[PDB]
């Protein structure tokens, strides 16, 4: 009963979301048929339940961690940096930016500089070679 | 029998002495 | 032995406290969603939802039902978007309902 | 036996010691919410919290 | 009921040192929308409750050592000199 009931209090909060928020909130708050409100939302988007884990970041770190450990080691460093990414590390740039090093990914101008003036003068070595 | 009851209140009466040491 | 009972059930369900993670179905639309999850939690986080949640379960626990609130109101305010509990005493529902 | 008890609950909640560690919702302030952090803990020290 | 009102208390102690702080002062204790000011920092920091470990670097040194351990033993070294600074 308890579940139903938060299923309820979902479907009419995110209606009031959808109703009364404006998109500069939602910027300054994150980064980024039928004719019933609660039926159009419910149809695109579903409510489901993980446990309180803090800031929504936490639960999406333990995800990938999940994720990770579900990966083979290799392509286990890529998942490695976006989960450094998603930790809250007392020390995050730096340590992301050195899994980037290591892993070369991205999302640095100097960085993107000068792999790309590598891997050139490589694949030019070796095509004359 | 009266002695050991007691023995045994005083052994029910270190979580406990937790607030002596803080 | 009441409140043994009761106080079980409601640290029961206290250690189960749940966050909404709205998931699209089509996930052509992954980030909307997932920006749906951030307001969700930050109005939860606002609100102090987890908390009056928790009351309304025990209150359901040891009374028939509990309600909560999902409303919007204006005022000084700076929560658009306001939950909080109503006890069981101060709601009247109509009976007629099946 | 009721100070057994209330020293047991008290004992229990004083083992749980925590501090406050403010964590960045927005990414873009990580750096913002270490220092909070970090004032939050010197208070929490200076006033001994 | 302690927890709701340790929230209550950090929440409180953020907005007077929100007010009431200078920047010369935070820089010297450390290297370093809605109208309220309650809900303005709820906004983008959040509260969280970790075990006391004495000053914040140790809590930060425990983060660390977790992460590492979680890390492989590539690229965990760059990750150990931090932790050891």
């Amino acid at each position: 009963n308890l579940r139903f009931a938060v299923q309820m209090q979902g479907e009419i909060q995110l209606s009031l979301i959808e109703q009364f928020v404006t998109e500069e909130k939602t910027f300054r708050i994150t980064n980024e048929l039928p004719e019933n409100d609660i039926v159009r939302t419910k149809a695109d988007f579903i409510i489901g339940e993980s446990d309180w884990r803090a800031t929504y970041r936490q639960a999406a770190s333990e995800q990938l961690s999940q994720m990770i450990m579900k990966m083979p080691p290799q392509v286990g460093l890529v998942m490695l940096d976006l989960w450094a990414d998603s930790t809250d590390l007392p020390n995050r740039d730096e340590i992301v930016k050195r899994i980037r090093q290591i892993n070369g990914m991205r999302d640095p101008t100097p960085e993107e500089l000068q792999q790309q003036q590598a891997a050139a003068e490589q694949a030019q070595a070796q095509k004359a070679m | 029998d009266m002695m050991s009851r007691d023995i045994q209140m005083l052994q029910q009466v270190t979580v406990a002495t937790n607030k002596l040491f803080d | 032995v009441i409140a043994q009972s009761v106080n079980w059930i409601i640290g029961s369900e206290k250690r189960g406290r749940t966050d909404f993670n709205i998931l699209p179905r089509k996930k052509a639309d992954a980030k909307p969603a997932e920006a749906k999850t951030k307001l969700l939690k930050y109005l939860s986080d606002v609100n102090r939802l987890p908390f009056h949640r928790s009351r309304s379960f025990e209150d359901t626990v040891k009374v028939g039902l509990g309600w909560i609130e999902d409303s919007y109101d204006d005022s000084t305010d700076g929560e658009p978007i306001y939950s909080r509990y109503e006890s069981w005493r101060n709601v009247i529902f109509d009976s007629a309902s099946t």
